């Protein structure tokens, strides 16, 4: 990215923050300023054009300026609603094209925590027929965003076959991850229980599946 | 609704050809349709072209310079943006926005995006498998039960429950990718635990790039 923003920025409800944009004479210097919000797995959203004006529907609470060849976006009265990716973008003379920054990650603190909902799902008898084995470990409702899964062949630790999914916000602000152990219908029968254990602010939960034939 | 609707993106073989089309809903005509953005997966947003008027004038990014061709049906009110040369770098989610000046520069309605996937594998139609609800592992009144689409390429894939009659207790899970280069994703519901026996769970999976359509009945046992 031709302009550079932090990473990521936090602060807990109701407080504010501030994302800058650097650039140089040929951007941000001499061209105005547009700052755009982007939700995960969604388009971004206008916010913020010609440096300082709001778009339709946007509250008194965002706000932009321009000093130099910085540009800065402020955010007050912070809700769990802002969380997203903020990007501001310019025109550039220099190669005559629209630039944008890295990306700012918004992060808001001081939400309530909770531990992860675990659900192990065994092998279907369907996927067993077809010479596979999956075990399921579905991961919700926990915050912050972040666990450590732990797969266990009856006592034992299993590091192979394990695909574990990045944590992702649920519609209720908290967190969701999947992790997938693959097995041979082989190793699925020759032990008695698999575990998923999933650790989360120092406290693991665990949960078994065994054989049933 | 004012809207961009945009079409054209898919699957295509490297060194492959795409035409992206994005055609304006509910706004008369002023030159503004006029600009391509794209997100590669885990990235930023990186701006790959636009068009000026009334006189035509494509400006391109030099990742794209020769290979790719903005065009407007003005008549018509749609954008395209030819893609030929197709590299797996081009890989992305391509948005049109509408590019107007007031003052300065600024993009203020964009289309939902569409995925260019450029790959030399094929497309694959998920196995659809039941989670079946568990005889000890049913939450008192409660149990889970749900679908594993399994070993799918490229995303996505859509998941709904008793043809789009269930979907409170619905949670689809985002997929994983697979070392593979596969695709897995499960779709759980949470659903009384007396409802097991006479209530029938149906999960219907669609797949549209491999045009694969999947119902999997979930019972117990
Ligand atoms: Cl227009």
């Amino acid at each position: 990215s031709v302009l550079t923003q932090p990473p990521s920025v936090s602060a807990a409800p109701g407080q504010k923050v501030t994302i800058s944009c650097s650039g140089s004479s040929s951007n941000i210097g001499n061209h105005y300023v547009s700052w755009y919000q982007q939700l995960p797995g969604t388009a971004p959203k206008l916010l913020i054009y010609d440096n300082s004006e709001r778009t339709a529907g946007v509250p008194d609470r965002f706000s932009g300026s321009k000093s130099g060849t910085s540009a800065t976006l402020g955010i007050t009265g912070l809700q769990t609603g802002d969380e997203a990716d903020y990007y501001c973008g310019t025109w550039d003379e220099l190669t005559s094209n629209l630039v944008f920054g890295g990306g700012t990650k918004l992060t808001v603190l001081g939400q309530p925590k909770a531990a992860p909902s675990v659900t192990l799902f065994p092998p279907s008898s369907e996927e067993l027929q077809a010479n596979k084995a999956t075990l399921v470990c579905l991961i919700s409702d926990f915050y912050p965003g972040a666990v450590t899964v732990a797969w266990k062949a009856d006592s034992s630790p299993v590091k192979a076959g394990v695909e574990t999914t990045t944590p992702s916000k649920q519609s209720n602000n908290k967190y969701a991850a999947s992790s997938y152990l693959s097995l041979t219908p082989e190793q699925w029968k020759s032990h008695r229980s698999y575990s998923c254990q999933v650790t989360h602010e120092g406290s693991t939960v665990e949960k078994t599946v065994a054989p049933t034939e | 609704e004012v809207q961009l609707l945009e079409s054209g993106g898919g699957l295509v073989q490297p060194g492959g050809s795409l035409r992206l089309s994005c055609a304006a809903s509910g706004f008369t005509f002023r030159y503004e349709v006029a600009a391509w953005v794209r997100q590669a997966p885990g990235k930023g947003l990186e701006w790959v072209s636009a068009i000026s008027g009334p006189i035509p004038k494509g400006y391109y990014a030099d990742s794209v310079k020769g290979r790719f061709t903005i065009s407007r049906d003005n008549s018509k009110n749609t954008l395209y943006l030819q893609m030929n040369s197709l590299r797996a770098e081009d890989t992305a989610v391509y948005y049109c926005a509408r590019l107007r000046a007031d003052l300065g520069l600024y993009m203020d309605l964009w289309g939902r995006g569409t995925l260019v996937t450029v790959s030399s594998a094929s497309t694959k139609g998920p196995s659809v498998f039941p989670l079946a609800p568990s005889s000890k592992s049913t939450s008192g009144g409660t149990a889970a039960l749900g679908c594993l689409v399994k070993d799918y390429f490229p995303e996505p894939v859509t998941v709904s429950w008793n043809s789009g009659a269930l979907t409170s207790g619905v949670h689809t899970f985002p997929a994983v990718l697979q070392s593979s280069g596969l695709y897995s994703l499960s779709s759980v519901v949470t659903v009384p635990s007396s409802s097991l026996g006479t209530q029938t769970y149906i999960c219907n999976v669609n797949h549209k790039p491999s045009n694969t359509k999947v119902d999997k009945r979930v019972e117990p046992k």
